[PDB]
């Protein structure tokens, strides 16, 4: 019992620490593509004109 | 030891009723150290 909660919450840690680095991924890639559609959209007006 | 045995189930629920370090484990150290209004005043 010790053993298994002791690991248990070693993987919680383990949990917290990857959901915070794929979280940290999944706003870094929704950015890049804000920046892009940013520079399209713009681009886009340019070409129009 | 012929005296009793009962003592032996005390130790047994003591180390198992340890081993969960959510609310036991608060409950215990917050008694041992130191509605809900009622339940307050009566620990008091």
């Amino acid at each position: 019992l010790y053993k298994n909660h002791e690991l248990l919450k070693l993987e919680r840690k383990k949990t917290e620490a990857v959901a915070r680095l794929k979280s940290m991924n999944k706003s870094a890639i929704n950015q890049y593509n804000r920046r892009q559609d940013k520079k399209n959209k713009r681009l886009k007006f340019g070409h129009r004109l | 030891l012929q005296w009793g045995k009962y003592q032996t189930f005390g130790v047994d629920i003591l180390a198992k009723l340890f081993s969960l370090e959510k609310p036991n484990l608060n409950y215990f150290k917050s008694i041992l150290l130191n509605n809900n209004h009622k339940d307050k005043k009566l620990l008091r």
